[PDB]
């Protein structure tokens, strides 16, 4: 997770 | 067409100074200015300075519009919505008009004349959150009245005591008990001065509060 | 885990892309258009639009790990979470800022607060963004890192300082800017009734103070803890948990609902607007 | 009442520059489109320039576009024409036309007294094929001229303009759009006509009617002229 | 001793002519007219928006030629429009902002108005210069001004709310006759087809027609319960419509001196600010205050159509000399034109 | 004599009201709509007009 999603 | 395109080309001439004047008289304070006749409307005009009289008085980076409607024996309900986006109402009320009758018909003595006007501008559909600005004029006047006769003339049901600074608590109070609209105006009150600061600066300061309660009914914080 | 993880991605869909689609339609139809408070929240109503059109592309990956063609698809719809993301935090901080010039600067700013400079304003945060969102620009980065099932986050070449790229632009500079052009707001609507010509009804400062600490107990809710789950993910590395998995997802969809209630909070009270909807 | 007159001019060295003024005084200057328009010696008129009232359409004659450049100025109620690179066929008399374009106006009206300018050395054709009639008066004269293309437009009206220029005189607008007559003509002038074929007609001549009487076209620009009609006593 | 007899001298004339009219309203004339066509429904469409004004607009006139026409606003600007193209080919700015009225002359050379400031301005459009300048002002009235009608380029009537009309002439600038009648504010005029007669609404609920050349009042019409707002003559110049505060307008006529039709609805409780007749005159279009015009098919009592576009209330509006458009100003500061498609 | 005056006005102003020479309103409101049909071809909002003639054409 980075941003918006793992 | 040629010709054509001229005439368009100055329809946004046109256009463009009715916007440019319109932003320029939004800037703009208009403030009517009522009363019962000879109480004292003629003197603050004096200070902050046939049909409409139109007053201009700006004065400190605020451009005021004082529009006396005096004159105009007419009745008042078919031209008083044009004042209806207006940003006070100045109102005044002779103080010394509390045992004083009026010369009309020796009703109750000229402030429950001053009163029954009161009461409508008050509560006129067009001046629902038209918040009214309130003069009591003739300061000087009634203390030397009020030491020779007490009021009770005019308020048989007040409290009594013959004092200056007591009728305050009969007849300030009295007039904004006559605010039926007591969520949507305030009705800003004031005892008329001589001197140069304290009549204007009050008409100035008290009309900062219309326009910051009209921004935050705008800008959704009220 | 992701039964009700998927299903809260598109339940805020719908009431963001109907809330938003309220305002435009009380405002490109009964409009103001001179009231230039009216074009700041138009314009925030158009960006929370666009802002959760990306929402169901993003809500499928949840649940379908496998994400669409990044060539085209997540190449930009990425680019499309990202204007929209970073002006409906700037349209209200703008917004913010225009509240401030009117109550407690109400005579010297209408030389520029005219509705011509308000719309060189309002499309000059549009073009801004897309100056700030030029590293999601080119960077795409369509990967494939967690049990294959390629997905689109990012892929850069620093990388660290990505998340201080997006809150200190995009959490810092509105919320100082915010709660700045607020508080300076209470001490004039208690000021002006309390120093100067005053009345009894100061107790209106309660009503001013009470409607906006929510809006930045909305906007700290929907904003802080997504950062705060990224810095984590910037230091030292916790371990995968599956409640992980339940505890980010369901904080990336916190953020879409800031977006939803800015046509709750910033124009659903406005009385001019208020009694605009009561008629339409 | 209203008066343009212009100045600048008389005699240059060919390929050189030249700066024409033009002062306004009697009329609402900032309101008024501004022409400029020549007559060469012995020849018909020739428009010049143009600038729409706000200075925001400028239009130029295809002659010498580029060469000259049209200013106006308001505060000082003067309109300039710079005229550079000064050729053999720019020896003209210049006139400063006054034109007001709204709807119902009379475009061309108030014409200047001009200056002259001498050295030392596709669009709508109008065409005047009479260069001359004698006539004498008391009796009905009627000038005619074509054009081109059809100078009705499909809002309405006509564009076809008539001036009488009298000998040591400047023109003076008879006829707007090709029916209508202009303030303080005599009513013995009447124009008409249909499409690309018009006639001016006069009632009963006077000694003051005598004079060349142009056509202008203002249907697109350039505004083109003709050759004129003389009349003589 | 003699005062109180003459107050029963007075009501001794006024019972007479009472018996005079309900012998000669033999017939009510809806009952006549229960054999004609009802129009249908009018469907009318803002084909031009006419945008610039900044305040309520408070009055509008068309020109003879029925393609410009003027309005008033209280932003203190009279427009000239061209209706056609929507583009402004005078915008004219007053010396009081409070302007209740404004009138176009017949001939198009001149445009009055006027309002709380008891003067009726003439401006001179068609000047050797390019601007348009006042030609005269209008001085002699003492309570506001409601309405100014040409009569010519030289000879203007002025009601007003001093009780009074007044005809003038233009060029020595003063009031040739002056027509006192009335009790209340005198709130609307509209000139004859002939301009001979007019006839002019007051807030004492009276109508009351008028000579010109003469100095005195003709007849005199009853029938409202409030104030009268709105005066317009019907075509053949022996009626007009009378638009009240009453939230009702009624047809009147001048040689049967009576009313005739009453145009009301029980869902109207709204005043009627303006009133004007179609060519025909079978579509009396009148603009109320609940927001929008309607449109009342004059003969039958039943309300045809509606111009339902404006935000604010409908303060003036007017049929053209050829009944091909009709503006309806409002205060939502818009003028909207309308015509109806087949 | 002032408050008199007031009746003096009106009366001989109600009597030269009240010889008015008027008609009954069968024949006076009769020839009202009597006007429209002669007048009702040429009403473009009565009747609408073919639009290539209408001048208002949005």
């Amino acid at each position: 997770c980075y941003x918006k999603v793992c | 067409s040629a010709e054509d395109k001229a005439a368009v080309e100055r329809s946004k001439m046109i256009d463009r100074n009715l916007r440019e004047d319109g932003e320029k008289a939004a800037r703009e304070v208009k403030l009517l200015l009522l009363g019962a006749g000879e109480s004292g409307k003629n003197t603050i005009v004096k200070q902050m300075k046939t049909g409409i009289v139109e007053t201009h008085f700006t004065f400190k980076d605020l451009h005021f519009k004082m529009f006396d409607v005096g004159a105009q024996r007419s009745e008042r309900k078919k031209w008083i919505h044009c004042f209806e986006g207006v940003t006070a109402i100045i109102f005044c009320v002779a103080l010394s008009d509390y045992d004083l009758v009026l010369a009309e018909d020796e009703e109750m003595n000229r402030m429950h004349e001053s009163m029954k006007l009161f009461d409508s501008i008050c509560n006129n559909k067009w001046f629902t959150d038209t918040s009214i600005i309130l003069f009591l004029n003739k300061k000087d006047l009634f203390e030397e009245k009020i030491k020779k006769s007490p009021l009770t003339i005019c308020y048989p049901e007040y409290a009594g005591s013959n004092t200056y600074e007591e009728a305050a608590a009969y007849i300030q109070c009295q007039f904004e008990d006559l605010n039926k609209r007591k969520d949507t105006k305030e009705i800003y009150t004031h005892f008329t001065c001589s001197t140069d600061t304290k009549n204007v600066q009050f008409v100035f300061d008290a009309v900062t509060d219309v326009i910051i309660k009209n921004n935050l009914k705008d800008c959704g914080l009220f | 885990s992701n039964a009700v993880l998927t299903f809260i991605y598109f339940v805020v869909c719908i009431i963001g892309l109907c809330g938003n689609t309220l305002v435009i339609y009380v405002i490109l139809r009964y409009a103001k258009m001179k009231t230039i408070t009216n074009i700041y929240i138009l314009n925030l109503a158009i960006a929370d639009e666009l802002f959760m059109l990306g929402l169901p592309f993003l809500a499928m990956q949840v649940a379908l790990v496998h994400w669409p063609f990044g060539k085209a698809i997540c190449r930009v719809v990425m680019t499309v979470d990202g204007i929209n993301q970073f002006t409906s935090i700037f349209c209200l901080t703008v917004m913010s800022i225009d509240r401030y010039l009117a109550v407690v600067h109400p005579i010297k700013s209408a030389k520029w607060r005219r509705p011509r400079t308000a719309k060189m304003i309002t499309m000059a945060v549009w073009g801004v963004s897309l100056l700030v969102i030029l590293p999601i620009m080119i960077y795409a980065g369509l990967r494939s890192n967690q049990w294959g099932r390629s997905s689109c986050t990012i892929n850069w070449p620093w990388y660290t300082g990505f998340i201080i790229y997006t809150f200190i632009l995009g959490f810092l500079v509105p919320l100082t800017i915010i709660c700045l052009c607020y508080l300076f707001i209470i001490i004039k609507v208690k000021s002006s009734g309390i120093r100067v010509g005053s009345s009894k009804r100061k107790k209106s400062e309660k009503k001013v103070t009470r409607m906006v600490s929510i809006v930045v107990a909305v906007f700290i809710f929907c904003w802080l803890p997504f950062y705060i789950f990224n810095v984590s993910s910037v230091s030292m590395a916790i371990s995968p948990t599956p409640a992980l998995k339940g505890m980010f997802d369901f904080v990336v969809v916190l953020t879409y609902a800031n977006s939803c209630a800015n046509p709750i909070l910033y124009a659903f009270l406005s009385d001019n607007f208020k009694k605009s909807f009561q008629n339409v | 009442d209203v008066q343009l007159v212009e100045s600048g001019g008389g005699l240059v060295q060919p390929g050189g520059s030249r700066k024409l003024s033009c002062s306004a005084s009697g009329f609402a200057f900032s309101s008024f489109g501004m022409h400029w328009v020549r007559q060469a010696p012995e020849k018909g008129l020739e428009w010049v320039a143009y600038i729409s009232s706000g200075s925001g359409t400028i239009y130029y004659a295809d002659t010498v576009k580029g060469r000259f450049t049209i200013s106006r100025d308001d505060p000082k109620n003067t309109l300039f024409l710079q005229m550079t690179s000064l050729r053999s066929e720019d020896t003209a008399m210049y006139y400063c036309v006054r034109s007001i374009y709204y709807y119902g106006s009379s475009p061309f009206d108030f014409w200047g007294q001009g200056t002259t300018l001498t050295v030392s050395s596709s669009d709508i054709v109008m065409t005047q094929a009479t260069s001359s009639v004698p006539v004498t008066p008391g009796e009905s004269v009627s000038i005619s001229c074509r054009s081109s293309k059809s100078l009705l437009h499909s809002n309405g009206n006509t564009y076809l303009y008539w001036f009488l220029q009298r000998p040591g005189q400047s023109p003076q607008l008879l006829i707007y759009r090709m029916s209508n007559l202009a303030s303080g003509v005599p009513d013995r002038f009447s124009g008409s006509g249909s499409g690309t074929a018009f006639t001016l007609t006069i009632s009963r001549l006077e000694a003051e009617d005598v004079g060349v009487y142009y056509c202008m076209q203002h249907l697109e620009y350039p505004l083109t002229f003709g050759a004129g009609t003389k009349l003589e006593l | 001793s003699e005062l109180d007899q003459l107050r029963q001298e007075a009501e001794q004339l006024k019972n007479q002519i009472r018996d005079a009219r309900k012998a000669c309203a033999d017939a009510t004339l809806s009952q006549i007219t229960n054999n004609i066509d009802p129009v249908g429904r009018i469907q009318m469409r803002t084909r031009r928006t006419l945008r610039g004004h900044l305040a309520k607009i408070y009055a509008m006139h068309w020109g003879t030629d029925s393609r410009l026409l003027v309005s008033a606003s209280q932003d203190g600007k009279l427009i000239i429009w061209d209706s056609y193209t929507t583009n402004k080919v005078h915008a004219i700015p007053l010396r009081s902002s409070w302007v209740m009225t404004c009138a176009y002359a017949p001939s198009g050379n001149y445009v009055a108005c006027g309002g709380l400031d008891n003067i009726c301005s003439i401006y001179n459009l068609k000047t050797r210069e390019g601007n348009v300048r006042v030609s005269r002002e209008l001085a002699g009235h003492t309570g506001y001004l409601s309405c100014c009608r040409f009569l010519d380029d030289n000879q203007i009537v002025t009601s007003s709310g001093d009780t009074t009309c007044a005809l003038w002439d233009i060029e020595t600038g003063q009031q040739t006759t002056t027509f006192t009648g009335h009790t209340g504010d005198v709130m609307s005029l509209s000139l004859a087809p002939d301009t001979r007669l007019f006839v002019s609404g007051a807030c004492d609920a009276s109508a009351k027609l008028w000579d010109v050349r003469e100095g005195m009042c003709r007849q005199t019409f009853t029938g409202h319960e409030s104030d009268i707002n709105a005066i317009c003559f019907f075509p053949n110049g022996n009626a007009f419509a009378t638009g009240s505060d009453d939230a009702t307008c009624r047809l009147f006529d001048l040689r049967a001196d009576q009313e005739l039709m009453t145009y009301s609805h029980d869902n109207i409780i709204c005043g009627i600010t303006s009133v004007s007749f179609s060519k025909s005159g079978r579509l009396l279009l009148a603009g109320y205050d609940d927001f929008n015009c309607n449109v009342w098919d004059a003969l039958k009592a039943d309300r045809a159509g509606v111009l339902a576009g404006h935000d604010n209330r409908v303060s003036c509006l007017g049929v053209t000399d050829d009944g091909m458009a009709v503006a309806t100003g409002s205060w939502d500061s818009f003028l909207k034109i309308w015509n109806g498609s087949s | 004599t002032a408050s008199i005056a007031q009746a003096r006005k009106l009366v001989e102003q109600l009597k030269m009201e009240a010889n008015i020479d008027r008609i009954k309103v069968s024949k006076a409101a009769a020839d009202l709509m009597a006007y429209c049909e002669a007048h009702a071809k040429e009403d473009p909002l009565l009747t609408p007009v073919p639009a290539s003639e209408n001048p208002f054409r949005e």
